């Protein structure tokens, strides 16, 4: 309980707040990292006014603490987000995402002939070379693509 | 008697500027007042040794719209010809013994011009010979540039796609080089670039061209954007995908297009032009295909008729 | 302008009683005085993406008997369409750019109604879409019941055979349910029974029906006996054989048939109606197929003509 | 104020508030009806407490009024949802969803031979309350299925 | 000699309760203490006139783990024997002069029984003959049921799917009906239900069976759940997709099953068993396919070797 | 155990310099003093979902020279597994309950790596997976280079042909780049040149490479000349035939080669190597194909046998 309001809503006790999500990445992250399949109270604010991006998104998941590698999976979508972990209304922890070494499940090999399309295996890509611009190599067909390309189909 | 009378339309390199204008003004007249009995009592052979539905249905509808009868076959999947080693000289020496014009498509380059040495006086019109020519596709594209742009000279024409093996962009660059002041912009993956013999002919005629890597570099200046399909087997699956599948047009890209710009594609389009482009005023690929009827009708009217009434 | 003018004939569920009578009275007039030039200068596409000779030759003869030209393909065995991923929206957007009506058969259900969203103003007439509709088979059957029985209401109609998957009995039960007082007798192997959505529509309209296990239980009361083929693969070889291959008609069974009773079969008949039935007055399966010409002619006459002269 | 409920959360000036979404339909509806493709502030609550109705979800979308047709769509999913419009700080209309006559776009034909599957077509089903269920007849196939078979997929 | 020495293995109908237990007893022995030179110098023929590579690899691996040689073939659209003109009877008469045993799978029923009259003293083992029999599948199913449950009597076995045409479900019911007190639940789509002959046999034996509509209503009482694949050709796409909220199994459905309940499937399992079942302890279809090696080793060992002391 | 004992052999990328030398060391041992009962009682599966009979016979002969048993298949337009519906994952899950090792060649990339997650403790050895990897070809190429040149470091290797799509030339360059001081010459048609990733890797390692236009300009400095076949589908007939005075090798071209220079080719060699080369001492492609036996014996011996004392 603390005086919420909607331009920057307030206080969950105990749980995670992913703030400074770029506009329109928030829903993407909800659906992609399946954050919603929990019985906990999630509160989400879309296209909000704030700390200078002007407009941002924010997600609040009480009682769940998603961390260290979970936070890193957020990196090519929301690299400039902050993952505050809250306990008894205090921000006892502030993480930011860094590039992971493996991004499972979420991507799709652009190579139409690899076997991963047709089967009970989940995608897996090795990540290379920070911010000057990322290369992702499929586990299975060992073909290396530009992230800009894996991130369309 | 008109110049085209009883000629074989085998290659674009064989038609002059004059010849091309004549075909285009006759298409315009037949599109405006139909002549449904002009080829009454003519029988025309539609020989498609290689199957091509799009082209065949178009050619035969336009033979039907001028009153002619059609006999013919579509093959690739068997229709008994070349049966027991019969040469193409021999098949044509027998078909010209009873039809009044042969329209033909064939897998090997040169096949429509060989038909010419054996057909006597029956005109042979080429509907495609392997990777060599397809005149009637260039006539319909030209007709469509002319009808939408008002002219065929002083155009800024962008050719986007697989330019190395797209047999139609190669002939449309040769036809358009017959006219003046056109400027070409080629946008192709490195593996699929416009071959040198084309570029070398453009240079020698003093025509301007340039390579760009995205359509955004040139959209603003462009009158005709002619897209071709990349065939995914000219590249491997991952070459197509990896960064070269971005010779794809979408509605968003059209923002700054001139109000007169048109998008042309000989078709099947599958990937390269997104479905949301269809709703825009610039989508003219389907109306381009309908113009195939008048271009094609005009050639059969000019070739079978000594004198034309209009 | 007549109601059917420029309509798409896609489903029987879309035609009213009125619509069905109109088609049937026009068939009767064209069967009585031919109109061989009514569709003069129209070109019609016969697109059979799935091959069906019986239906195609019938549709094109009736286009020919009203003076129209035909361009088209029969496929199943290759005729280059869908070549290189070309969608059906796109093929139809290109074919309607030059023909005046599309007749089409296609393997998937829904395909003729999709053609409708892309054909602009060129009418689309459905010659069969997978296990869904076949209007022109129901129009010809109806025409044949009417011409031989004098009416379409107050009939006792027996449907014998594979009723579960026979796409034509399902539409003829829906068409006949538009009319009054008809009584249905279904005679099917247990595995091949008339599905519930049919029965449920008959009940809801208060129409009488009943299941019988042999034709002898009902022969005496029957006006139209419509046989369908059991396809031997809907059953195993021994299910067909074992006691269910007795939905077979022979001359002997016809003894007590009313003098007006007729035997109808959309064809191929192979087993179910023995060859000795042909010599009887009740065999009307072949004359039913000849009526396909007038039913089909009537639909093309009504759809392409604003006003009809008779 | 307290017996918790509000604690500072989002009263809005004008907009739509969908309330009493059944739990887990909440995220379906954002996806399916493409409600996040907007720049306006949305504030969503998941696994919201409802001693009042078990547990629920609630989307608040401002300066947007979702009406008539748009409301009846939701009935297949959240059939007891009360949409509320607001134009100056309070409920100007409460609207329950009624079943519509056609459900476009969001639904797949169960029929794998249906042409809707391979083509540029927007799905469309005719709705029919046949007591015990809603049957849904596809506009292409003309094949009729129980709404439970179509929603299952 | 052992009772099965030099015997032909063609129908499950022909093996007594006792022969079924002998085979199963042996196969546990070979699984535990393998004897890789038991058929040293024997040459078995793997005549698959109908391809089934899973069954063929299981058998040939059984032949080689006992040290035997293998000659033979498979024939999806290929290789000469049976020809058309050359009879099966002459194929067998010639091959039984070359080998010591013949495993055969043929598309027509009774082919293996015909073979038996032409192989001389050479034993023939049926690997599938049309829709009639496949005894080595029943033998491994019982070995898996006996190896997970501890007995073959007093079981609550649920059989699910295409009970009308799964040859495996018809056989497994005959074989389990030689043991005592078994109770059967048959969960099938009523168009694909257990034939009246399986049921009439079961009532002559006094055995208990009941039919259910979804697995969820028996999940609680069951020991073996034997899923079968529903054969979508014997169905309409819409029929196929219509049934309830299906008869496919997922882990969620398993949350009530007894701890010793095992899910069996002859394979392939395209759709009816979800991947999440694969990780539960109740999943046993892959282990069932490995027991195929020990069941077929057993049969070959008893048929070709006079008495066995392992 | 040996380092490769029970390991999966899927990409050349995954074997260290040391593992490459162990294999090559073993293979010289087996060539010299053969051990024909080393895999006695093992049963290997030769799953060629894509036919390649040369590779399949090399492997099965490797399996039999070490005394192992073989079950499996090939599949140019044939035999059941993988079906369409039945997954590769379920095929492997079932076959890895029957055999001791799986050699597999599949048309889609990563199929062998997928397999690895379903084979349990059973090792899988890649024989080709789309355009990705074929490690047993690289292993025999290095064995032939080491056996003719005396070392695998400090070589002047010329690679010629389709460098863009030969999977073998991509692999051989990664493997030779784990050894020291090698200098690479790449003579290819610029439309078919070495990808930028091979070259970018080679420059990160400090390795020397240069690109040339015809073999004649490096003939003098070279040790290994590795010809590749130019794949005429990825080319126009006229393009194919246009290149220089070609990149095919004939004895005349060899008149300057060093005495220890050997010409290697993975085979087939339709055109690029003339028959007169076959009689020179520099020809080594056939001997290279015999070393395929000793390279694959080595791999199987180390994977299936715990430590090797030969
Ligand atoms: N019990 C609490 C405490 C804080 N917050 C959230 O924690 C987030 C940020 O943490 P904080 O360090 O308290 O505010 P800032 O200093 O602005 O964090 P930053 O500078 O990284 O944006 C705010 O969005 C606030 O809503 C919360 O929801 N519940
Ligand atoms: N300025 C306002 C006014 C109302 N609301 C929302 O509008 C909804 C309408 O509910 P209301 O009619 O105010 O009282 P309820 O009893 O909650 O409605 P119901 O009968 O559905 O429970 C409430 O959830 C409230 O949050 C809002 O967000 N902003
Ligand atoms: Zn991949
Ligand atoms: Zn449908």
């Amino acid at each position: 309980m603390t005086h919420d309001n909607k331009l920057q809503v307030e206080a969950i006790k105990r749980g995670t707040v992913i703030d400074h999500i770029p506009a329109q990445i928030g829903f993407k992250l909800l659906s992609l990292f399946k954050l919603t399949e929990t019985d906990q109270r999630i509160t989400i604010g879309l296209n909000l006014p704030s700390g200078e991006m002007g407009r941002k998104d924010l997600i609040k998941i009480e009682n769940t603490f998603l961390s260290e590698d979970q936070v890193d999976q957020l990196a090519l979508y929301a690299p400039q987000a902050t993952v505050n972990r809250i306990d008894n209304y205090e921000v006892v922890g502030k993480s930011r995402p860094s590039l992971p070494e493996r991004i499972d499940n979420v991507l799709v090999c652009p190579n139409s002939n690899c076997i991963s399309h047709a089967e009970p295996v989940s995608s897996s890509f090795a990540v290379r070379k920070r911010a000057n611009d990322i290369a992702l190599k499929c586990k299975y067909c060992e073909k290396e693509f530009s992230h800009n390309v894996v991130l369309a189909n | 008697a008109n110049p085209l009378y009883q000629k074989h339309i085998i290659s674009i390199n064989d038609l002059s500027r004059d010849d091309l204008n004549l075909v285009l003004a006759t298409a315009a007249k037949l599109k405006a007042n139909p002549q449904p009995e002009l080829l009454k009592h003519k029988v025309i052979a539609s020989c498609f040794f290689e199957a091509s539905t799009r082209t065949r249905l178009s050619f035969e509808t336009s033979m039907h719209r001028l009153g002619a009868s059609v006999v013919g076959f579509s093959d690739s999947a068997n229709t008994s010809l070349g049966k027991k080693g019969e040469t193409l000289a021999d098949t044509i020496s027998v078909i010209s013994t009873y039809v009044d014009a042969i329209v033909m498509r064939h897998p090997q380059e040169g096949a429509a011009r060989l038909a010419t040495e054996f057909s006597g006086n029956v005109p042979v019109l080429n509907a495609g010979d392997g990777s060599n020519q397809h005149p009637t596709q260039t006539l319909l594209d030209l007709f469509t540039i002319q009808e939408t742009q008002g002219r065929l000279d002083n155009l800024h024409v962008a050719m986007v796609g697989d330019l190395k093996y797209g047999r139609t962009v190669h002939s449309l660059t040769q036809a358009l080089a017959k006219f003046d002041g056109n400027r070409f912009y080629f946008i192709a993956p490195d593996a699929l670039a416009m071959p040198q013999y084309i570029l070398d002919m453009l240079d020698e005629k003093g025509i301007a061209w340039s390579l760009h890597s995205s359509i955004e570099e040139v959209m603003a200046e462009v009158d005709i954007l002619y897209m071709t399909r990349v065939q995914k087997e000219r590249l491997d699956p991952s070459e197509y995908a990896n960064v070269k599948a971005q010779f794809v047009l979408r509605a968003s890209d059209l923002h700054n297009a001139k109000a007169n710009m048109k998008v042309l594609h000989p078709l099947p389009r599958v990937d390269e032009i997104a479905t949301d482009v269809d709703k825009t005023p610039h989508a003219w690929y389907f109306q381009q295909a309908g113009n195939g009827i008048f271009a094609r009708q005009a050639l059969l009217a000019l070739v079978l008729n000594r004198d034309l009434v209009l």
